[PDB]
RNA sequence: GGUUUCUCUUCAGAUCGCAUAAAUCUUUCGCCUUUUACUAAAGAUUUCCGUGGAGAGGAACAAUCUGAGAUUUUUUGAGGCCUUGCUUUGGCAAGGCU
């Protein structure tokens, strides 16, 4: 479902919000089944700090919330 | 199951407050959700202020109580 | 009637007129008229509602072969009885199993062809004699029409090389490459990719084997294998699809060959005809001529290949009504 | 729990539960994401082959 | 040989497996020495253009 | 005989009718109902090109 | 055609005809050939979606 | 390659130039078909093959133009070779009498022209790796190699332009002044071609000597490149040229039965086998063979007309071979419409093409 | 939440017909004292034998049947607790905490 739908759109600019603060917004490089997945050029915002420019982040189940961007219509996964 | 099928067509018809587990409150249309309650909510003003947040991808770990 | 009944049914009525030129000694011709001017129409009920008919023709049917096909062969109404088969007694569409089609199809081996392919057909089409209708040009073995119809220095002599004889073929085959004028030219279709279909003779044969009339493979630098039995070993409860199931039964073979039965013969549900509006032996003259034929015969193909082209041609969407 | 190929021989830097930020050359990894990375320097001391948990790791990166 | 010129990516599928089956009625092991026989001669062709 | 014990094998239900069917388009339909949709070629045409 | 058929739900081939989507001139269905080249562009999911 | 030759025209003068619309159509949505007009005012059209040309005729008969346009015979294309070197150190001059060219033409090499027809070798190489081409493989002259100047009718085209001139090394920054306009009169002598206005093809020329005026100026601003082209001209006319037929390759799926039927067709139109196998896996057999690309007209018509559509043959073009006959025996008798016999062959090509568009006689001495 | 079958109505635009006939008219012919009857091609229509889909009514047999209908890595306790900024009193912005 929502993880398929992460699957299919696991190419497009998406943030990441985990649950320790760290916001990593960036390409999405590809998504695992589990939360553990790997992100290109992410601006990793931490914590009541600065950014941190990673092309290569992978995430355990901490990336809490996820900002998708508008490359998903109603019916794409559905 | 049932419960949660019509909780997504209030959330389609109607502006559904999820309060999840990270204290983030969202007035919004939730899209769908899950058995392990991974719940897509597409344009939902969520208060940690209500900022608007077009998609919004959480966990059941992450989610504590929803509301039509 | 069902179509491969009737097929199945004539063509065993030909095997047994075969048998009876072939076996009879002596066969006396009827006279004509059978009664005389004098003789009146008889009553049914004085002459022939009191008697019993005599015997039909009616070929005794294998009960091991002939087995599914083995009670009801011979009635007016084979299966109009059965709800399995038909709807009914309207006796409108058929739905069979294989095991009968198979019967019907090796019954029905006197009147059906052998072709598989309309590559066999390559210009003997009904497109190739609409062109060659319409252009007025014809095969030698095929028949001929009236003209549908009724200087070029294209022509000279110093501009034109003559190697090879433009032949009839070539004209109707590219009929804009070689016919000037091309008016109500029916275009042919091209080759379909050719059937190689092996028959089998006997089931003791499995229905995937490698025949020797295949010309064998003779095949003759490394794969890219990963660890032999050091990683990814199966689990349990995993297995092919069918394991459980046999690889091939005895009508497997026939439901292979029954897929390359004719068009009356490949079918498991379909509707019922006329009798009148099947045509049994159309294959027979939309074939070639054979060999050691005579001329009339010849003549005989011409004219009724030219009448079959002319029912074709002349067929219309019918209206409503 | 698939990210080790990734970093089968880069270096990666890795938070703990404890708040500890690794950085060191991932040898060898678990199904669980329990990656034993070799020669981890932590923000300033050494673990050497630290097996870090999945559940451990919170937040993580690649930095060689 | 057009392909190797112009330097593209190129894949292969094998169309019309049905003719090894119900038209040509194949043992398993002949069909699978046919079709490595086949990526055989393409590996050859590709090794020689 | 054993064509919905087949069916039942690979997990696949089918109606009366479409058993009813002739065998070409019957046997397009159990193909098209056992492989899904065409996804090995996209994985081809992507990963490969 | 098949991934006509996968993609569009509405379109089906015929069960007596085998259609022909990239051939769109008349000529094609005359000679029945392929004549002239067409491309097609569509939206294709993996095995992964 | 394009290569069979149609002859095309309407009926209609006044409907000539609406086929002329429908011309320019066919040209625009074929991407291999040529189309071109003639000396005479006919229209000629290369394509590929006789199916597809069908389809072009199809096309501009119902959709391109509504007219109905008369087709003539189709043939193919050749080119021009040469047997032996040109017996002449022949020479030509400019309008203003002080620049002298002398040239003589050769056959060239077995690999050379589908070499540099495949651009194995370029110019745009340097000499020296030029050199080293044509020394490792070929066994060249280093003096040779760099005498080499320029590749045919065309951007690499199969002839060779070799200016090794000892007597006028003396002169050669003048001689490479002038190269550029022997250059193009060679690649214009070289793409019309003087026997029957062909491509010239595999011949070495080869410069001897040039007698040049030092800076010839208001005589070099257009009158080298004519005066190479007839430098070109006369060294080709007695370097005994020959017409250069392009030859067809087909392969047939046959089944095993009608192979000598095959070979009966084969023995018709002059064709030869390549190599007949069985298919691996089928039981149909593969022939490979050779054929005229004259007499490869519709021999799959008649091989399935034989055959009963059950041997399917295709053919492609496949390379050049020369003509047995002789194009420029003026002793030959040529019928107009019986098919002449193997060395009259050659003479009747040449004939016919010249009488196509042009005059029909040839003079060895035209330029010089 | 029956089936078979019959009748009527409506739409027939699919090879309605894996079949195939005839007639009229406009003509070209063949034949040819002339009238039907003619010969075989085209155009223009028609008719007949069939046909498909839908709906209604009737009848006989199913008389229901047929459907639908947890703790132990990452999706549940590392849970609690305090100060400063703000108290906007649900606790919020920062620190040491087990």
């Amino acid at each position: 479902k929502l993880v398929r739908f992460l699957m299919k759109l696991s190419h497009e600019t998406v943030t990441i919000e985990l649950k320790n603060g760290t916001q990593v917004h960036g390409t999405i490089t590809g998504v695992d089944v589990s939360m553990n997945t790997h992100l290109k050029a992410v601006k990793m915002t931490l914590k009541n700090r600065e950014p941190v420019q990673l092309e290569t982040l992978s995430i355990g189940n901490n990336i809490r919330y996820f900002i998708l961007p508008d490359s998903l219509p109603l019916d794409t996964l559905l | 199951g049932p419960l949660s099928v019509l909780t997504q067509s209030v959330k389609n018809n109607t502006q559904v407050l999820i309060n999840c587990r990270n204290n983030k409150k969202l007035l919004g249309r939730v899209k769908a959700f899950d058995r392990h309650c991974n719940m897509v909510l597409e344009n939902v003003k969520e208060m940690w202020k209500d900022r608007y947040i077009s998609k919004m991808f959480l966990r059941g770990d992450s989610v504590i109580v929803v509301l039509r | 009637v069902i179509e491969p009944v009737y097929i199945s049914q004539w063509g065993s009525m030909w095997i047994m007129m075969r048998r009876e030129k072939r076996d009879r000694r002596h066969f006396k011709r009827m006279r004509f008229p059978p009664f005389d001017d004098e003789e009146p129409p008889l009553d049914y009920a004085d002459n022939i509602l009191d008697v019993e008919p005599l015997e039909a023709i009616q070929l005794e049917l294998d009960p091991e072969e002939d087995a599914p096909v083995l009670d009801w062969f011979y009635d007016h109404q084979p299966l109009r009885d059965s709800r399995k088969y038909v709807n009914g007694s309207t006796y409108q569409r058929w739905q069979f199993t294989l095991p009968m089609m198979s019967t019907l199809y090796r019954l029905a081996n006197q009147l059906l062809t052998d072709l598989v392919d309309d590559n066999y057909f390559y210009l003997f089409d009904l497109k190739a004699f609409f062109t060659s209708k319409a252009l007025n040009m014809a095969i030698p073995g095929g028949p001929k029409f009236e003209p549908l119809v009724r200087w070029n220095e294209f022509n000279d002599i110093n501009k034109i090389i003559i190697r090879q004889p433009i032949r009839t073929e070539y004209k109707i085959a590219f009929p804009y490459l070689y016919n000037n004028l091309p008016h109500h030219v029916h275009l042919t279709w091209y080759h379909t990719p050719n059937v190689v279909f092996i028959k089998t003779e006997d089931p003791d044969l499995p229905a995937f084997y490698f025949d020797p009339l295949i010309n064998p493979i003779s095949h003759r630098s490394q794969e890219p294998l990963p660890d032999d039995d050091e990683e990814f070993e199966l689990p349990e409860f995993v297995e092919p699809f069918l394991k459980d199931t046999p690889l091939y039964t005895d009508n497997t073979a026939n439901g292979i060959a029954l897929l390359w039965a004719p068009r009356p013969f490949n079918l498991r549900s379909g509707r019922t005809r006329r009798a009148l509006d099947i045509p049994l032996v159309k294959n027979w003259y939309r074939e070639h001529c054979p060999a050691g034929q005579p001329v009339k015969v010849r003549v005989s193909y011409q004219k009724l290949l030219k009448y079959y082209v002319l029912n074709a041609l002349k067929h219309r969407p019918p209206k409503a009504q | 729990s698939s990210k080790m190929l990734q970093h089968i021989d880069y270096r990666m830097r890795c938070i703990l539960q404890d708040g500890r930020i690794f950085i060191g050359t991932f040898k060898a990894f678990d199904k669980h994401m329990n990656l034993i990375l070799c020669d981890c320097d932590e923000f300033k001391r050494v673990l050497g082959l630290v097996l870090l948990r999945g559940e451990n790791l919170v937040s993580m990166t690649v930095e060689g | 040989k057009h392909a190797v010129q112009e330097r593209l990516a190129v894949t292969v599928c094998i169309n019309k497996i049905d003719r090894l089956i119900l038209e040509l009625k194949l043992p398993p092991t002949d069909a699978y020495y046919k079709l490595r026989h086949i990526v055989d001669e393409v590996n050859g062709l590709i090794s020689m253009y | 005989t054993s064509l919905p014990r087949t069916l039942d094998e690979l997990g696949i239900h089918l109606t009366k009718e479409e058993l009813k069917l002739n065998i070409r388009p019957l046997l397009r339909l159990v193909c098209k109902k056992f492989f899904g949709e065409f996804t090995g070629f996209v994985d081809m045409c992507v990963q490969h090109i | 055609d098949c991934l006509i058929e996968q993609t569009h739900p509405e379109i089906r081939k015929r069960y007596d005809q085998d259609l022909c989507y990239t051939d769109i001139l008349f000529t094609e269905q005359e000679r029945g050939v392929g004549i002239k080249s067409t491309p097609v562009t569509v939206v294709l999911p993996d095995t992964k979606g | 390659t394009s290569v069979i030759k149609i002859a095309v025209e309407p009926v209609n003068p006044s409907e000539l130039p609406k086929m002329l619309d429908g011309l320019r159509k066919v040209n625009k949505s074929y991407p291999s078909l040529t189309t071109k007009v003639e000396e005479s005012g006919e229209h000629v059209i290369l394509g590929t093959g006789e199916l597809y040309l069908d389809c072009v005729m199809h096309d501009l008969r119902k959709m391109y133009s509504e007219i109905d346009i008369k087709v003539a015979d189709p043939v193919v294309t050749f080119c021009e070779t040469v047997v032996e070197t040109s017996s002449l150190k022949c020479f030509a001059e400019t309008p203003n009498k002080k620049n002298k060219i002398t040239m003589i033409a050769e056959p060239l090499e077995k690999g050379l022209a589908e070499d540099i027809e495949n651009e194995v070798v370029q110019i745009t190489w340097n000499r020296k790796k030029l050199g080293e081409f044509f020394q490792t493989k070929y066994d060249w002259d280093l003096l040779a190699a760099r005498s080499i100047w320029a590749f045919g009718p065309d951007a690499t085209g199969p002839n060779i332009l070799v200016d090794d001139t000892l007597p006028s090394e003396v002169d050669k920054a003048l001689l490479g002044s002038v190269k550029d306009s022997i250059v193009q009169g060679f690649q214009w002598g070289t793409r019309e071609g003087p026997l029957c206005d062909e491509l010239i093809r595999n011949v070495k020329f080869k410069i001897l000597d040039a007698v040049v005026a030092q800076e010839p100026l208001h005589r070099g601003g257009g009158q080298i490149i004519p005066t190479a082209r007839r430098v070109v001209y006369s060294a080709f006319l007695m370097a005994t040229p020959r017409l250069m037929e392009p030859y067809y390759f087909v392969e047939v799926q046959a089944p095993a039965d009608c192979v000598s039927a095959v070979y009966t067709v084969l023995a018709r139109r002059r064709g030869h086998v390549t190599q007949d196998a069985p298919i691996p896996g089928s039981p149909l057999y593969t022939i490979k063979a050779f054929i005229p690309a004259i007499d490869s007209f519709g021999f799959e018509t008649d091989l399935r007309t034989h055959t009963q559509g059950q041997a399917f043959s295709l053919s492609v073009f496949h390379h050049w071979q020369i003509v047995p006959g002789d194009p420029l025996d003026k002793s030959i008798v040529i019928r107009p419409l019986e098919p002449q016999p193997a060395p009259h062959l050659a003479r009747e090509f040449m004939i016919k093409t010249r009488r196509r568009k042009g005059l029909s006689e040839d003079v060895s001495i035209s330029k010089f």
